[PDB]
């Protein structure tokens, strides 16, 4: 039932009719049905969307310092694993850092599930009354204050499509980190470098059948 | 019509208007427990209730349990847990008791009156000003009001589904608490060692060989 | 006018020669009853299918181990397996329950209430579980080359074949048993020592068989 | 009105002459039904290509490699991508080029179009005849060529099975196997080392070992039905 025009995850094979195409990255891949519902399929949209931008920040945050490192420059934090950052001293205990985190995140998020029930409805600024968001934002997408520079003014269709595909990307990736960690025990970069010094003798099947 | 048993002939009872608009009717019924009407409401009752002990029952003894074996808490098992509690404890469980049998006795009685007259809770004058907050819904068994904070009930397109969600989650979380009593006897060890040495060794290390369940073998 | 297993006699009425290798033969008339037939019907082609595995894997086996390639014998091949393989008997013994008891249980199903198992409820399949006859469950799954979805005739021709080479395997696992008692070896081992001197070893001469001789 | 498989038979009803290599050989009447038809069509084709590649490649290899047994050139060459790397690769081209294969058999002209190159697109075609790209020159009529396939096809199909149990009842390649065959054909028949009378079964020995050491792991190696050979 879904269109023909529109690109295929599987080229031929026939696909949902529900995906219509809307939502940025609609491939009609759903498997196991499990955006049939409306209703579900708006949370899923938003939820795709949250843990693909934090997937994003997160794999920068991992190879970024790690590359760093590689190349030279020192600072403190240097050299210290993505995985052993919890137990590094910085100037405040964890559990005052998470205290706070959690009362900063609890008035942007509750923001933002205001404005995804009622849309529209959290553009005003609540002390500076003047400032305000743009009244045509739709949720997941504010803009205004969130896009400074206005890139939401040109081709939209196609930013959005770019943003999730490489967000799906970022979140195969991050998964990558926490298996590659567990089964490799370093970081994701040594990883690579392990696999381009012997490329045939590095998979998986090797690195885990010598594990068995 | 989705059933436990494909094929079968459905109970009668289960597929009247009334039966089938009861979460989680899969037309199971062999015994015809169920067939007279006032005795389904109340077992519907029974089941509600000994769904949403039974989660947190579960809840209490598997989350506390994997914590405890990633080393983020020390808890004893779920069995020991009584013993341990009671040595710290500021009172003896005798007087522990019967303080929860007259608080859980008050709050029951209120919801078995309820069930009798439903909506009776909320006759004026006879709570503080409360009693307007308890008169429940239109469905028995599903209160909300103060019951129900976040107002999840007032989306009437998603009531259905959280409906269904509760007891299939409920009837799941029975079943587990049935699996500990009979795995604490069985092996003497707990829940979470239970599912370590099954994983470690699943072809020997199951109920086949525990050397109780099947004797005959 | 179709041939009977008693020339001679009339078949009786409730075989009406419709049914494959049907010839006549039910003298207890334990399938009088329309219902009771059809399962019984259902009971002797699992009866066969079984018999029918059962002897090609006895046959296949004791070929093996007469040559030399280190089979056991069908009557020790249980223990060799378990205790080679390091299986515990139990475990081995709950499995298959599981998996013929869900298996069976569908088709029993499908015996009290036709097509009751095509209605997409197990995993979404459809069609593969609706089944064709009684006994005769088809589709893509049971007959993937579809040799019952081609030509008519030759479908009924291949009834008559699967009924009658499973009676016959249903007597020779009969066969196994009861010889393996007298003498204590193995199929082909019998069949050896038949073909060595077929005048003087037979069952007139195992000392069981004919007790009197 | 077609030569046949059997002359003076009368070829079954679901076979007409339609198909390449059509002569009326179906004795269990495995064809009848036409979706089987549509995928036996299809894997004849795919088993009679690999089968003429592999029989003319272990002719070469033998008269290139007369040092090396066909048989055992799994264990015998080394490369540096080594196994699992090798392995690696296989699956993936393997499973990409298959698939794509498979979903023409299933939707015909769904997978006519290069997934990289919006330009390029295979011609429509018949199933199991993907021309364009695939089919830069053809010789001939594609009728007789197609019955050309087909024909040294299934030669090559038996050629392969005769390689196989010949290496394994005289552990020699085809060309070395042919020289013995000519060197006393009366005494180097299948008849000639095996026999089954009643009371008496004497068969060839297999000349393959029962297992094989490879880089640290044991490989079984059985000979194919061996209890069941003459
Ligand atoms: C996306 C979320 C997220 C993820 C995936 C992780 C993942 C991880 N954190 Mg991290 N954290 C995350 C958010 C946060 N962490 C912390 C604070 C910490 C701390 C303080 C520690 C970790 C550690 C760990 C690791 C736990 C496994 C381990 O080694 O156990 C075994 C545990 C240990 C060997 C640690 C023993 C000493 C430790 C001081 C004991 C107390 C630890 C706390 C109970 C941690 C609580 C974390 C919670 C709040 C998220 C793992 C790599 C641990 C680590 O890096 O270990 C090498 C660690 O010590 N995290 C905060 C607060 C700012 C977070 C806020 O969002
Ligand atoms: C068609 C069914 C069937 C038959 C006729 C046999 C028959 C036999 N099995 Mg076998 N088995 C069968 C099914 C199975 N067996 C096994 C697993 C084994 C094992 C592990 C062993 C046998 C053994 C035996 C032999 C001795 C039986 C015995 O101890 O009786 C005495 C017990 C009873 C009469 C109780 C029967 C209750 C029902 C005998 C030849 C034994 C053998 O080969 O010894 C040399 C042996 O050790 N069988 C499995 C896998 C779970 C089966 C599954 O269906
Ligand atoms: C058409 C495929 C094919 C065929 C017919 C053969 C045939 C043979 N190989 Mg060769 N090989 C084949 C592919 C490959 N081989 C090898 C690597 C080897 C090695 C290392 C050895 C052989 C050996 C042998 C011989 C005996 C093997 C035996 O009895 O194993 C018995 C059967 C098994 C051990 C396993 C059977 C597996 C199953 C039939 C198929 C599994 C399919 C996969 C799950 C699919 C996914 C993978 C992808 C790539 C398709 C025999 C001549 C042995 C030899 O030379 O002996 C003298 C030997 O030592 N082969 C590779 C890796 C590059 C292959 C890749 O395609
Ligand atoms: C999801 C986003 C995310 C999160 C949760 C973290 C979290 C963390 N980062 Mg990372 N980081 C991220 C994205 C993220 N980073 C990105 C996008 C970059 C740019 C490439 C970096 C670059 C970076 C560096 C260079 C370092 C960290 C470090 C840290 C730790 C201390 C943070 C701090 O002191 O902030 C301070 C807050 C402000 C200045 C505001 C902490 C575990 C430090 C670390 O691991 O030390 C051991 C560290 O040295 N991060
Ligand atoms: C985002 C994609 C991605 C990438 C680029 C890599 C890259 C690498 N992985 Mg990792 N990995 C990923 C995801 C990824 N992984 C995920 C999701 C998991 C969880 C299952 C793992 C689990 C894993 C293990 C357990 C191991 C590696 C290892 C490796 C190395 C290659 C050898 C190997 O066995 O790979 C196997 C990798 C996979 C089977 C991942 C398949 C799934 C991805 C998403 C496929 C994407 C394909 C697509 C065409 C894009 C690829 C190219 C693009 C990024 C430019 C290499 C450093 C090995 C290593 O560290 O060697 C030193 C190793 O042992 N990976
Ligand atoms: C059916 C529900 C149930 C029951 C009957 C019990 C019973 C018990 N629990 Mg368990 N527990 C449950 C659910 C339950 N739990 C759940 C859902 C969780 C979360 C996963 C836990 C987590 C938990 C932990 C971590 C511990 C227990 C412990 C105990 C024991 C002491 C109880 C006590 O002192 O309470 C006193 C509590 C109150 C009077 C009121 C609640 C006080 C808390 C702190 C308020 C929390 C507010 C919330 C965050 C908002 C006792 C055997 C303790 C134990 O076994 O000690 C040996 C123990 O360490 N429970
Ligand atoms: C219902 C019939 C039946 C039964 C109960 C058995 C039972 C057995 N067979 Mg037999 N077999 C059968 C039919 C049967 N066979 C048929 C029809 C054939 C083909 C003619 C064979 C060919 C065969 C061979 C070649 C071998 C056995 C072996 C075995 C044993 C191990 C089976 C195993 O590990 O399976 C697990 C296998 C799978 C799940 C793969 C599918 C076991 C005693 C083995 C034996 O003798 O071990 C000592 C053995 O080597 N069987
Ligand atoms: C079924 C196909 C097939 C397979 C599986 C093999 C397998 C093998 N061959 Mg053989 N070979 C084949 C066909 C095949 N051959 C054909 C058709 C010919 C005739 C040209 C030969 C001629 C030949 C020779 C002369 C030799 C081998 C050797 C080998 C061995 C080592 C291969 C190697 O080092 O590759 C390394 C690979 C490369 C350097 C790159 C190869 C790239 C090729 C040319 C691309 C082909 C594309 C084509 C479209 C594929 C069609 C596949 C299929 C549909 C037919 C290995 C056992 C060697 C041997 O015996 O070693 C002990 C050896 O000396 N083969
Ligand atoms: C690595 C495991 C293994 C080994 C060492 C053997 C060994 C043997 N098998 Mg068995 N076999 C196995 C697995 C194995 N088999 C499996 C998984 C199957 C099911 C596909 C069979 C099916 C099978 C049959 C049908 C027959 C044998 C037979 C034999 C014997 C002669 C070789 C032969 O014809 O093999 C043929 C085996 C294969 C081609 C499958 C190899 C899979 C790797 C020999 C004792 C023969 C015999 O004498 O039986 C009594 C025989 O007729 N096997
Ligand atoms: C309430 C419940 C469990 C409650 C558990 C609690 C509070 C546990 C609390 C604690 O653990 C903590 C947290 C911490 C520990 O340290 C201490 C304790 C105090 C131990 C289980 C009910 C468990 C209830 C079960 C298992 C009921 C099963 C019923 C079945 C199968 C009925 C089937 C049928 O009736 C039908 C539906 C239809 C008929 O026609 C046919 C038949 C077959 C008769």
């Amino acid at each position: 039932k879904r269109d023909a025009a529109l690109p295929s995850w599987m080229p031929g094979a026939d696909l949902p009719g529900y995906l219509n195409g809307t939502l940025p990255g609609d491939f009609g891949f759903d498997p196991l049905y499990l955006g049939q519902d409306p209703v579900k399929l708006k949370w899923y949209a938003q939820a795709e969307l949250m843990n693909a931008r934090f997937a994003m920040l997160a794999v920068a945050g991992i190879l970024v310092p790690e590359l760093l490192s590689n190349i030279g420059f020192s600072w403190p934090g240097a050299g210290v694993a993505w995985y052993d950052a919890g137990k590094f001293e910085y100037f405040a205990p964890a559990s005052s850092l998470f205290g706070v985190q959690m009362l900063l995140f609890a008035w942007v998020e509750i923001r933002r599930y205001q404005d995804f029930v009622k849309p529209g409805s959290a553009n005003q600024d609540p002390i500076f009354t003047n400032n305000k968001l743009p009244d045509g934002n739709e949720p997941g997408y504010p803009g205004g204050i969130f896009d400074p520079f206005g890139w939401s003014k040109g081709d939209i269709k196609s930013l959005k499509l770019k943003e999730i595909k490489n967000g799906r990307l970022a979140m195969l990736a991050f998964a990558g980190f926490i298996g590659q960690a567990y089964t490799t025990g370093t970081t994701p970069l040594k990883n690579l470098s392990t696999h381009l010094a012997d490329p045939w003798s590095t998979t998986v099947w090797q690195n885990d059948l010598a594990r068995l | 019509r989705q059933s436990w048993l494909p094929g079968s002939q459905i109970p009668a009872h289960l597929d009247t208007p009334a039966a089938q608009a009861l979460a989680g009717n899969f037309g199971f019924d062999p015994l015809g427990l169920g067939k007279d009407p006032v005795a389904l409401r109340w077992y519907q009752q029974a089941e509600l209730i000994h769904c949403r002990t039974a989660m947190a029952g579960v809840a209490g003894i598997l989350i506390p349990g994997l914590l405890t074996k990633a080393g983020a808490l020390n808890v004893p098992e779920w069995y020991d847990a009584g013993k341990v509690a009671i040595e710290n404890s500021f009172a003896p469980w005798g007087s522990l008791l019967a303080v929860q049998l007259f608080l859980c006795g008050f709050v029951e009685a209120k919801r078995w009156q309820d069930i009798r007259k439903p909506g009776s809770q909320g006759e004026p004058g006879s709570f503080l000003g409360f009693e307007a907050s308890l008169k429940g819904t239109s469905e028995l068994g599903y209160p909300g009001g103060p019951f129900d904070p976040l107002g999840l009930s007032k989306e009437a397109d998603k009531w259905a589904d959280w409906k269904l969600k509760e007891v299939k989650n409920g009837r799941l979380a029975m079943l587990a608490f049935l699996g500990f009593v009979a795995q604490k006897y069985a092996t003497g060890a707990g829940p979470v060692d239970n599912l370590a040495a099954h994983l470690k060794d699943p072809w020997h290390v199951n109920y086949a060989t525990n050397g109780v369940s099947l004797p005959f073998l | 006018v179709r041939p009977v297993w008693f020339p001679g006699n009339p078949p009786p009425a409730h075989l009406d020669g419709s049914l494959a290798g049907d010839y006549g033969f039910d003298p207890l008339f334990l399938g009088q009853e329309p219902q009771t037939l059809k399962w019984y019907v259902q009971a002797e082609l699992v009866h066969g299918r079984f018999a029918m595995l059962g002897a090609a894997g006895i046959i296949l086996t004791s070929i093996g181990a007469k040559v030399g390639l280190g089979f056991p014998e069908w009557y020790d091949a249980g223990k060799v397996v378990v205790e080679k393989n390091n299986i515990d008997f139990p475990t081995l013994m709950v499995i298959q329950f599981y998996l013929m008891g869900w298996a069976e249980t569908k088709r029993w199903y499908d015996f009290k209430n036709p097509g009751s198992q095509a209605d997409g409820s197990f995993l979404g399949f459809t069609e593969e579980f609706k089944g064709l006859e009684n006994g005769y469950p088809g589709g893509r799954f049971f007959d993937p080359m579809g040799l019952s979805r081609g030509d008519a005739a030759k479908y009924q021709e291949y009834k008559q074949k699967e009924v009658k080479n499973g009676r016959l395997a249903m007597i020779a696992c009969l066969g196994f048993a009861a010889q393996y008692a007298a003498t204590g070896k193995g199929p082909l081992d019998n069949l050896a020592d038949h073909l060595a001197d077929p005048n003087h070893v037979n069952f007139a001469t195992n000392g069981v068989s004919i007790p009197i001789a | 009105s077609r030569p046949l498989w059997l002359p003076g038979s009368t070829p079954p009803a679901h076979l007409k002459g339609d198909l390449p290599g059509d002569f009326g050989f179906d004795p269990l009447g495995l064809g009848a039904n036409a979706e089987s038809l549509k995928w036996f069509k299809e894997s004849e084709l795919v088993h009679s290509r690999w089968a003429m590649a592999a029989v003319a490649g272990i002719l070469v290899q033998e008269i290139v490699r007369p040092d090396v047994f066909w048989y055992n050139a799994g264990k015998e060459v080394e490369s540096p991508l080594g196994p699992l790397g090798l392995l690696a690769v296989e699956f993936f081209l393997m499973h990409w080029v298959e698939v794509r294969r498979w979903q023409d058999l299933r939707k015909p002209g769904s997978v006519d179009q290069d997934p990289i190159f919006s330009q390029y697109k295979l011609p429509p075609h018949e199933v199991g005849y993907p021309g364009g790209v695939f089919a830069p020159f053809i010789p001939g009529d594609l009728a007789e060529l197609k019955v050309k396939e087909i024909k040294n096809g299934r030669l090559a199909m038996l050629a392969f099975v005769g390689f196989v149990m010949a290496a394994q009842v005289t552990g020699k390649g085809p060309i070395a196997a042919l020289q013995e065959h000519l060197a006393d054909p009366w005494g180097t028949t299948i008849f000639s080392k095996a026999a089954v009378v009643p009371g008496q079964a004497v068969a060839p020995p297999c000349k393959i070992p029962a297992s094989v050491s490879y880089k640290g792991i044991e490989i079984p190696t059985p000979c194919f039905l061996q209890g069941l050979w003459p």
